[PDB]
């Protein structure tokens, strides 16, 4: 299929930020400057969410053999272009700091941003293979940019060893995918399968390795070992990108892989997913009871909040809210983990204990309690609407041991949660508009969080409307 | 004439092999080797995948393989340069500060 | 319409609290005091104003006033407010014990007193929320948004004698007892919608329309075990009960909030209008397991409180005991059950209240909590030791006091149903007697067992005297002339015993 | 012999089988490069394993 105008403007988040690192690349070329290749990556971003109403304008269509343009494909996209934007506003502060040079942090980061919006609007096995390695290889980059620390090497080289690993995983299963199926559509995977015969040994194969691969990307049981390492050694907007924008662009493709193809409702394969789902929600809620470090702590939490989307994932076919469930805990999810880890990069900033927070940064201290009660789905806050949205998906579909697992996975994550939150309030023994707009940003994000906790209608209602094909 | 089979099979037999050489091997290099062999085995694979449905569907999804292997031993290569230039060692097991 | 305003007044109240700390230290305390008297004078105004003693019992629903708003129209979630003769009773009590609660913490002036203040009239507003929520994610988001700030101010405004670490500990168990409670009581309420929405293919939340829902036995068995788990943990019910007396142990030194929510019993009223009418026969199969559960509560409670060292885990147990009696009120059926339970509620409510208020201001005075350093203080008080001393003669079902009024229509009406029961439990009520005797010649009576206790000791306030007697006056009142509560909550007794017995 | 509690204790053992699940649980994270590669390849044999069962 070739490529028409109304095509290019189904392409503008696309264009917008691969024209973005085009111009930031040529002005580093041009002349190092930190604040102006900055303002250019937040200017490219912001043009991209707000072109995201032209691309809603244009309407639902199919650009490529490969890209498919919806609602869902608007709001992933939004999604991660909202997290890379937090990220660059984060690491601004962190990036004064950096004695070396501080200007590829923004070019990675806009990579990264171009890697997740494919992944969002990925309808191919080609372009889902394309997103998750655009997505990874900038990250390999950013984990290790302050790679003079021996926890920024570390993390960089597991990451990267790992996702290496994983790529290889997921391409081989694609690979037996497409020998067995001979498309590599995503409304092709299993079509050539009837009277019950789905269930062909080398498609579950390849659908397995694939599984694996994404469960390294997700944080998922037992693909998890890398996640608190990763995440405490890179840096502190490194993880915060790390944990929303990288976390959601894949989730959105296996949303989207798993409601196209027809393989997708095989028995097997919701079974494996319920174990890997069960064992998710247990063992990140369980490994995090006593880590006192807040990075690790908030890696095993990406674990248990990914399980929690996992179970909204089993019950796609069944029930017809699931992908409302996913978007709206998506959504409160990002707001959360951008405000957690904002204020963790608000502390760690400028590059050279959140015990006692509340006697010199206050506000900081409110807005970490706030998503900590967040994250625990604690009422008046958008994560419980999330945790009421799992349990009503798992209620609907009759899936106990999942709810139960969600409701035992609370109590732990209430506990650790709780703990840090009033570790904040105890006894312990800046001066730029950058570290004002980065505390901006996370204020921001609490009021959306307490204000979408208490009244949770309109995006309900925005997420009803990101609606994909049928 | 030739099995599809027998080529997916050899391509299992050289994934697997680059496993076992990424997992019982500490030194670093050996471990991107290991990396290479089984993004290359899944580049044999879907071209074997392309050849028996009589499409360049496998030979694109090579091309993009061998662009993810060229970029991703780049970084790895950079990443064992600098870990040798600090440490003085490709001992991957001494690189474990990070636990718990 | 006044019932929004209800709920809403303590919030605003303590956003004010909160914000008017600027202007000075002493201010909050009064800003929290004309919000709780807002609060109660409008309920008093509802009180006069409902008729409730010329309402005549017609049936669930039958509410006196009636407020809706759309909320989640996507699930067809509404605040949906309802205030009957019951629910007036309890926001009645709400206020006068919030009114205590601001009264008793007159003296702090801590350089954050807005912020606990704020705690405390959210914590408020959360229990006038459950009291009125007659929808069922409502009265769940309200039963899970009063503890947040229960929490803070058990883990930050606690015991200050205590190390910080016992406040966080009894403050996180607390926390994820009452938690994971609502969750499972969640999980009952999702799945009752969803039999509904399969049912009939409405989305709602709205307890008058999930009543006529036509569910197999033993899903229904499924559903009323959650509601009973969630209320069985907040009442307390044992083995459900430790967070109780950890929380009161813990609990600040000046006792509100105990009597915010903690000594405010919504889980009966959860059981009385949710878990009874909804489950009618679950609630009649499951009868038995839950009043073999009240007796073992209440004898439990006795020894646990007999065997304390510590005036305040002595009280929680007093609290237990009288909450296993409440629950074994609550299956029985009977009309006369029902009413001695309010009764009950409330009595054990207004003496608990009195009884911690007390024990603060011995407190405050010894500086101690432990019985074992204590004697003979009836020489070295001029107030204290008589007041305990009635309030203690109080919670062991003294005629003259509220609590042998509704512990005896309790018996009444269970051994109108099962004599076994109510045999034993009155065997729990010479257990009770003997436990609030233990306490008071472990307190007052005898020689003084340390140094502290041998000392004169100041009196107490006007105020607080005040207070005080305010609260013996409203007890001798209800247990001499009991009437006017009885004929207020009438027609909803009524109602979910007549919606009880003419569906099984 | 009840003025320990025996019910809180318990209410309490899953608090504690929480505990020693989290601490077991968390031997896994070793930080070896080499351990996390095995543990996926593991998690890779443990999913096939399990999907050609169920099919
Ligand atoms: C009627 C029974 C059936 C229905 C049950 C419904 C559920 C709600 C009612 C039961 C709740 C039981 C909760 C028990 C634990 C209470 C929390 C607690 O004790 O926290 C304190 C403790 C830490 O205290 P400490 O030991 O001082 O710490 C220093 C050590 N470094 O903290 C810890 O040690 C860590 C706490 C981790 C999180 C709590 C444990 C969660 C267990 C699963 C919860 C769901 C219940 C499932 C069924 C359990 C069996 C009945
Ligand atoms: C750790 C804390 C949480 C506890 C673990 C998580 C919850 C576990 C719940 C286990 C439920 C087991 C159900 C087993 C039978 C399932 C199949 C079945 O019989 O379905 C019947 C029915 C579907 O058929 P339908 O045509 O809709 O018939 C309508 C019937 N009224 O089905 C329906 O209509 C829906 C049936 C729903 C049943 C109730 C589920 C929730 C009940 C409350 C929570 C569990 C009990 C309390 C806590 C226990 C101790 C922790
Ligand atoms: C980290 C480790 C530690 C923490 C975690 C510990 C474990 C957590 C999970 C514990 C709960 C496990 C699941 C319990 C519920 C099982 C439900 C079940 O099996 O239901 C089967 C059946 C469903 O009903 P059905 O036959 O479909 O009805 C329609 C046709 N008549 O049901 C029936 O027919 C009715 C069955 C009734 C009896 C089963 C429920 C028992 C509940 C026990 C707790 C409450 C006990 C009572 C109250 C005590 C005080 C609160
Ligand atoms: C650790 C979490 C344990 C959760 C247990 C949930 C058990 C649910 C049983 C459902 C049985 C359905 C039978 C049909
Ligand atoms: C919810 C709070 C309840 C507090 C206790 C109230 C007990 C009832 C008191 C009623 C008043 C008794 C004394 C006055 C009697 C007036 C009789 C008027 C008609 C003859």
């Amino acid at each position: 299929m070739t490529i028409t105008p109304q095509n290019l403007i189904a392409l503008l988040p696309l264009l917008i930020v691969g024209l973005t690192v085009v111009v930031v690349m040529l002005s580093i070329a041009w002349r190092r400057n930190h604040f102006l290749n900055a303002t250019l990556s937040v200017i490219g971003l912001n043009a991209a969410l707000v072109s995201l109403w032209f691309v809603g304008q244009a309407g639902a269509m199919d650009v490529t053999p490969l890209m498919r343009v919806d609602g869902f494909a608007m709001l992933y996209t939004g999604l991660v272009l909202l997290a890379s934007l937090a990220t660059c506003t984060f690491a601004y502060p962190w990036l004064e700091g950096y004695n070396d040079n501080k200007d590829e942090f923004y070019l990675l980061v806009l990579i990264a941003a171009l890697g997740g919006i494919l992944l969002a609007n990925a309808n191919h096995l080609a372009s889902l293979f394309l997103g998750i390695e655009l997505i990874s290889l900038p990250l390999f980059g950013l984990v290790g940019y302050a790679f003079r620390q021996k926890r920024s090497l570390e993390a960089s080289i597991k990451y990267t060893i790992l996702s290496a690993a994983a790529s290889s995983f997921l391409l081989f299963g694609m690979a037996l995918v497409y020998a067995q199926s001979g498309d590599l559509s995503f409304v092709a995977l299993g079509k050539n399968l009837g009277d019950g015969m789905l269930n062909e040994p080398l498609l579950l194969a390849g659908f397995g390795l694939m599984i694996v691969g994404l469960g390294f990307k997700l944080s998922l049981v037992p693909f998890h070992l890398w996640t608190p390492d990763v995440y405490q050694g890179a840096p502190a907007p490194v993880s915060t990108f790390l944990a929303t924008a990288s976390k959601i662009a894949i989730f959105g493709v296996v949303m989207r892989l798993f409601l196209y193809a027809p393989v997708g409702d095989s028995e097997a394969i919701r079974v494996v997913l319920a174990i890997i789902a069960f064992a998710s929600i247990i063992f990140g809620n369980l490994m995090a009871l006593s880590q006192t470090n807040i990075k690790r702590l908030l890696g095993y939490s990406s674990i248990s909040h990914l399980g929690y989307l996992l179970v909204a994932l089993i019950a796609l076919q069944t029930g017809e809210m699931s992908m409302e469930a996913v978007g709206v805990y998506l959504a409160g999810y990002l707001f959360s983990s951008l405000g957690a880890f904002g204020v963790v990069s608000l502390m760690s900033s400028p590059y050279r204990s959140y015990r006692g927070l509340f006697w010199h940064r206050p506000i900081l201290a409110a807005v970490m309690t706030v998503m900590m009660l967040s994250l625990a789905g604690i009422p008046m806050t958008l994560g419980f609407i999330g945790k009421f949205y799992v349990l009503a998906v798992g209620v609907q579909a009759h899936l106990w041991w999942l709810v139960g697992a969600v409701v035992v996975g609370s109590a732990i994550g209430l506990y650790y949660y709780l703990r840090v939150a009033v570790s904040l309030y105890l006894h312990a023994p800046p001066s730029n508009w950058q570290y004002s707009a980065g505390g901006i940003v996370v204020l921001i994000s609490a009021l959306l969080v307490l204000v979408l906790g208490v009244w949770p209608q309109p995006l309900i209602s925005i997420v009803r409307l990101a609606m994909p094909l049928m | 004439m030739i099995p599809l089979q027998h080529g997916l099979i050899l391509a299992a037999i050289l994934f697997v092999l680059g496993l076992t050489g990424l997992v019982i091997r500490r030194n670093l290099l050996f471990m991107l080797i290991g990396l290479e062999i089984m993004i290359n085995a899944s580049a044999l694979a879907f071209v074997v995948a392309g050849s028996y449905w009589g499409q360049t569907d496998g030979q694109v999804m090579y091309i993009l393989a061998i662009s993810l292997a060229a970029a991703e031993a780049s970084i790895g290569l950079a990443l064992l340069l600098q870990l040798h230039r600090r440490r003085q060692n490709l001992n991957i097991d001494s690189v474990s500060e990070m636990r718990g | 319409m006044l019932l929004p305003w209800l709920i809403l007044i303590p919030f605003i109240g303590g956003f004010l609290c909160w914000q008017t700390e600027r202007f000075g230290v002493k201010v909050p305390r009064w800003i929290a005091l004309i919000t709780m008297g807002l609060t109660l004078a409008l309920s008093l105004q509802l009180w006069l104003q409902g008729g409730y003693s010329l309402t005549q019992s017609a049936g669930i629903p039958q509410w006196q006033s009636e407020f809706d708003m759309p909320w989640i129209p996507r699930f067809g979630i509404s605040i949906h407010l309802a205030i009957d003769g019951l629910s007036l009773l309890m926001v009645v009590l709400t206020g006068l014990l919030g009114v205590l609660a601001v009264l008793c913490s007159w003296k702090e002036i801590e350089k954050y007193q807005g912020f606990f203040h704020l705690n405390l009239m959210w914590i408020l507003g959360g229990v006038i929320g459950v009291f009125l929520a007659i929808d069922m994610f409502l009265f769940f988001f309200f039963w899970e948004m009063m503890l947040v700030p229960m929490y803070f101010l058990i883990a930050l405004w606690g015991h200050k004698a205590s190390d910080g670490k016992t406040r966080i500990t009894a403050a996180t168990k607390f926390f994820i007892y009452t938690q994971a409670s609502g969750l499972v009581m969640l999980i009952a309420i999702l799945a009752l919608v969803f039999v509904h929405y399969n049912a009939t293919g409405v989305w709602t939340f709205n307890y008058e329309e999930l009543l006529n829902t036509p569910m197999s036995s033993g899903v229904e068995y499924l559903l009323m075990l959650g509601f009973f788990i969630a209320f069985a943990v907040k009442m307390p019910v044992v083995p459900l009960h430790g967070w109780l007396p950890d929380a009161h142990s813990q609990a600040p030194t000046a006792g509100s909030v105990d009597l915010a929510g903690i000594l405010l019993k919504t889980a009966a009223y959860g059981l009385l209008r949710f878990s009874l009418p909804l489950f009618p026969n679950a609630s009649a199969e499951f009868a038995p397991i839950a009043m073999w559960l009240g007796v073992i509560g209440i004898f439990y409670g006795a020894w646990m409180a007999f065997a304390q060292t510590d005036i305040k885990r002595l009280i929680a147990y007093t609290s237990v005991s009288h909450m296993g009696f409440v629950l074994i009120a609550i299956y029985t059926g009977s009309q006369l059950a029902y009413q001695g339970a309010v009764i009950q509620m409330i009595a054990h409510g207004l003496s608990a209240a009195g009884l911690f208020i007390l024990c603060g201001q011995l407190y405050e005075r010894i500086h101690t909590r432990d019985m074992r350093m204590m004697g003979g203080l009836w020489s070295k008080m001029k107030w204290l030791p008589a007041l305990s001393l009635f309030f203690a003669v109080a919670t062991l079902g003294m005629p003259g006091t509220g609590n042998f009024v509704g512990e005896f229509m309790i018996l009444f009406g269970s051994f109108q149903v099962v004599p076994v029961i109510t045999v034993i439990s009155t065997f729990g009520l010479v257990f009770a007697s003997v436990y609030s005797l233990a306490m008071l010649h472990r307190a007052y009576f005898g020689k003084a067992k340390s140094q502290i206790a041998s000392q004169e000791l100041p009196g107490m306030s006007l105020r607080e005297l005040f207070m005080i007697l305010l609260l013996v006056v409203l007890l001798v009142l209800l247990g001499f002339y009991p009437q006017p509560i009885l004929d207020t909550s009438h027609s909803a007794i009524g109602n979910i015993q007549q919606w009880f017995v003419n569906s099984v | 012999l009840l003025k320990r509690d025996p019910l809180n204790s318990m209410m309490n053992i899953p608090a504690v089988l929480s505990r020693f699940a989290g601490k077991g649980l968390l031997l896994s994270e070793n930080g070896y490069l080499r351990w996390y590669v095995a543990s996926m390849s593991i998690g890779a044999v443990v999913v096939l394993a399990l999907l050609m069962v169920l099919r």
